[PDB]
């Protein structure tokens, strides 16, 4: 009886998959035949074949879903900061405090190459910088680390160690990733959407 | 000047294909190939050297156009 | 630290070492790393030996005892519920009937 | 409710006669006057209180 | 099997083959092995250049 | 005697079944209404119902009641929820593009042949998808010139 | 004599590794027989296929 | 009755005030923030409350555009409005020289009355509104984004920045609930601010057609 019930379940699954194959095949055919006309133009506006605009900007922001590092987000600031700290450790430079970190961030972000970047990404960068600066402040207040750089135990500076070089590297890497993660004009976005919804 | 300064993968592909076809059609080489019998390899070498004499003509949907040099654009 | 698994080397989701290589150092580095892994893992797996036998799936004495006790308890509770429903009033869960 | 004539067995409609309402058959002169009250309850199942699932 | 679906949208082409697959981890991810028998049939037109 | 027992005395005729769902959040246990009907306007118009936070599954009702943007948002949320139920995730940009393409003419047009014809204009594509002879003869009658865009 | 184990990574997904000497000594050797039929029929006229 | 009817009337009045404020008409803060106690003080019973006359509004004037422009709001008492009532409202607006008027029906509009209202006059603009729809404000709904009717200058700036035409913009039917809520006509453009998952917003545009 147990073997018969197991065979029943197996055949049920088999027929389910058999119906699913054809059903999803038809659905994919329809979705692709309907969405094969859209394309990303050079002015960041998704337009149909007749010239009508479907979206003034793809996804509201204009980022490539294939180049999405985070969960529906362009970058994971924590991972990028850790990678920058690990790849470029500067032992000959002192650590930065909250005020110094905020000052260098505001001075670097106001450059020309950062003007063309979207405002939301800059606001997210500012929020992450403020968060890490508050964390550094809390750490230094817990361990009484002085911003002057004359504390006797230097190992205390290794808890949250940040140098302006690492800050600049992090900002440049984030900007480059955000610029290279945008929708490249000419891509058949409609067909990609149809396939990603059909599969 | 308003479009993205980065050279997309589609532009890369089309430029490489056109240059490979031209080289296969007895076009002059500007990188002094070293035993490369494959035209696509020569095209990739010219792209990496930024010596492809091709200017992309990006058209806007309304009708406006803009010229961008291969050496002027940014490659990855 | 840590041991590699599908969560780090598999094609499940982000946080994959090959994904980090692709996003940090380009495509060629990730391809070379994948080739090196595909060329190294088989050699070590063959030199070490990995096999499965009937003894790898046989149950233990304590396992059989626990299974027997659990089956007895479950059958007793099922019989109690059957007796409660057939003869008497059984607590009806919300949003559904007694059966 | 459904009632039948003892004569032929067809359904009995209710009609207003010259003195009082009466059951009558459409295929014969048989009639039956109503003397006392006649009722036919159905007792529908009501709505029950349903519960706060969740 | 109409003209739109059978001869315009999807149509058969030449210079193509169909074969069974087998594992081979000694090749790169961007590389594929082709048998000598099929390689001698599928030809590529190369233009004679300098 | 056969129709009187089925005459409504209270409630919306379109509503067939409504249940009291409860969310047991640790902060507070709240109650909501899950209605298995096809009338959102009546549900929102009823007393004691917070019409500002009322959603629905039928896209046509949302379109007809709260506009086309509400229909787009409902389509996006419903597709995302249906996809998450199976444990598989899709980038929100794909569903956003789909909903916009379905809601760029002011009316929710489906992917079927009817909506595809109402949206697209190329004769060759419509003839290739479905209704080949019908669309071809209609174009020959209208003399509609089809571009190669 | 099958041995359940991983070897050379050439048996990743459902594939199996065969022994060269086993196949050399007759293991798995198979025979395929095909038929080729021809007909020499007489037509209406007094002529036959030769 | 006498408890839910007055509540519906108060909520409809508040929704009409919010709609007039969104359209740009002149309405004081007291009319916008009107509690149920004030409505009871005005009328606390159904028979005492006058739907056809006691609830009518004539002070609605577009102070931002021109004080001379006047808008009227009607509340027919009968469930279904006939041709005679529409003609009476039209001649009343003619006497009072009012071009824009609203009709808040109770149950619906007869097909003949609808067809007549459609072709009353290009100068006499009357919009049909069901009380069931006005019991909830469409703008306050979480799904409905923020809509703002753009002026001709903003439309020209948009078309110049994007180098587009009017027909190339996304369409939105005139019969859309939001379209009738704002009373936008053919040719006008509406900017929509969709709230994204992040702190940013997505700005789009739609043309009435
Ligand atoms: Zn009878």
């Amino acid at each position: 009886t147990e073997f018969f019930f197991h065979t029943m379940a197996g055949r049920e699954g088999l027929v389910d998959t058999a119906v699913k194959t054809a059903e999803t095949g038809y659905m994919q055919r329809r979705l692709v035949k309907s969405l094969e006309d859209l394309c990303s133009q050079y002015d960041l506006t998704v337009r149909s074949s007749t010239g009508d605009i479907i979206q003034f900007i793809y996804g509201g922001d204009g980022l490539d879903p294939a180049a999405m590092e985070g969960k529906d987000e362009p970058l994971e600031f924590k991972r990028v900061l850790d990678n920058i700290k690990a790849v470029f450790p500067c032992p000959s430079e002192p650590a930065l405090s909250k005020n110094e970190l905020i000052l260098t961030t505001e001075s670097i972000m106001k450059k020309s190459e950062f003007l063309c970047c979207q405002d939301s990404f800059l606001q997210e960068i500012k929020k992450f910088i403020k968060g890490v600066s508050e964390k550094i402040k809390k750490t230094r207040d817990k361990y009484g680390i002085n911003d002057n750089g004359t504390t006797e135990p230097r190992v205390l500076y290794q808890l949250d160690r940040i140098t302006p070089t690492q800050v600049e590297k992090f900002l440049e890497t984030c900007r480059d990733k955000y610029m290279r993660a945008q929708m490249e004009p000419g891509s058949a976005v409609g067909a990609l959407c149809a396939q990603s919804i059909g599969e | 000047r308003i479009t993205t300064p980065y050279m997309t993968k589609y532009e890369r592909a089309r430029v490489l294909g056109t240059r490979a076809l031209q080289i296969a059609m007895c076009a002059p080489v500007m990188v002094e190939l070293e035993g490369e019998t494959d035209p696509l390899l020569i095209a990739m070498k010219e792209l990496k050297a930024r010596k492809i004499p091709i200017i992309i003509r990006r058209y806007l949907p309304d009708g406006s156009y803009e010229d961008w040099g291969v050496d002027e654009l940014i490659i990855t | 630290s840590g041991s590699m698994d599908k969560g780090t080397l598999g094609s499940g989701s982000k946080n994959n070492i090959f994904y980090i290589l692709l996003r940090d150092w380009g495509q060629n580095e990730a391809a070379d790393a994948m080739s090196r892994l595909a060329r190294l893992a088989p050699v070590y797996l063959s030199n070490r030996g990995f096999s499965i036998g009937i003894g790898d799936v046989t149950p233990g004495q304590g396992l059989l005892k626990a299974k027997y006790e659990l089956l007895n308890a479950g059958y007793k509770k099922c019989d109690e519920y059957i007796e409660a429903l057939n003869t008497g009033k059984l607590q009806q869960q919300p949003g559904c009937t007694a059966e | 409710m459904l009632l039948f004539c003892p004569g032929c067995g067809n359904g009995l409609i209710v009609e207003e006669g010259q003195r009082c309402h009466r059951f009558a058959c459409n295929t014969c002169p048989y009639v039956h006057n109503i003397t006392r009250k006649v009722t036919n309850r159905k007792y529908p199942k009501l709505k029950e209180v349903d519960d706060v699932l969740g | 099997q109409g003209r739109f679906r059978g001869n315009l949208s999807g149509k058969r082409v030449d210079f193509s083959g169909r074969t069974v697959i087998s594992p081979d981890p000694n090749l790169r991810i961007d590389e594929v092995a082709v048998p000598v028998h099929v390689a001698k049939i599928l030809t590529f037109p190369e233009k004679v250049n300098k | 005697k056969e129709d009187l027992p089925k005459v409504v005395v209270q409630g919306i005729p379109e509503v067939s079944r409504a249940v009291i769902h409860i969310d047991e959040q640790s902060g507070k246990e709240k109650y909501k209404l899950l209605v298995e009907g096809d009338n959102l306007r009546a549900v929102m118009a009823t007393h004691g119902v917070k019409g500002t936070r009322t959603t629905s599954n039928n896209t046509y009702e949302v379109e007809k009641t709260l506009g086309i943007e509400a229909a787009r948002t409902t389509i996006i949320n419903e597709i995302q929820y249906t996809m998450v139920n199976h444990g598989m995730s899709i980038d929100r940009r794909h569903v956003m593009l789909l909903s916009d393409l379905m809601t760029y003419k002011g009316e929710v047009l489906g992917i079927t042949r009817f909506g595809l014809a109402k949206m697209k204009e190329s004769v060759l594509m419509l003839a290739s998808f479905e209704k080949t002879a019908d669309h071809l003869f209609d174009a020959a009658y209208f003399g509609q010139k089809d571009s190669v865009c | 004599t099958v041995a359940v184990m991983s070897y050379s990574g050439y048996d990743i997904e459902d594939a199996l590794v065969l022994n060269k000497a086993s196949l050399d000594r007759g293991f798995g050797r198979c025979l395929v027989y095909k038929n080729a039929k021809c007909t020499l029929k007489r037509y209406t006229n007094q002529t036959f296929d030769k | 009755d006498d408890e839910e009817e007055t509540y519906r009337l108060w909520k409809i009045r508040k929704t009409i005030m919010q709609l007039c404020h969104d359209r740009g008409y002149l309405v004081t803060q007291d009319e916008l923030d009107q509690t149920l106690e004030e409505f009871k003080a005005q009328s606390g019973d159904k028979p005492s409350e006058g739907r056809p006359r006691r609830t009518d509004l004539t002070v609605l004037v577009a102070h931002n555009d021109d004080p001379t422009d006047q808008m009227f709001v009607f509340f027919p008492e009968e469930p279904k409005v006939g041709i005679k009532t529409i003609k009476v409202y039209c001649q009343r607006m003619q006497e009072e020289n009012i071009t824009r008027a609203l009709i808040v029906v109770q149950q619906g509009m007869t097909p003949s009355a609808k067809q007549s209202l459609v072709d009353m006059a290009p100068k006499y603009i009357l919009e049909q509104f069901l009380q069931q729809e006005l019991l909830i404000n469409i703008t306050e709904h979480e799904l409905v984004p923020e809509h703002v009717v753009m002026t001709k200058e903003e439309v020209t700036e948009l078309l110049a920045r994007y180098k587009l035409r009017e027909n190339q913009l996304p369409r939105i039917q005139a019969g859309d609930p939001v379209a009738r809520y704002f009373g936008i006509k053919r040719g006008q453009v509406v900017k929509i601010i969709r709230p994204s998952e992040t702190a940013g917003r997505y700005i789009t545009y739609r043309l009435v057609q």
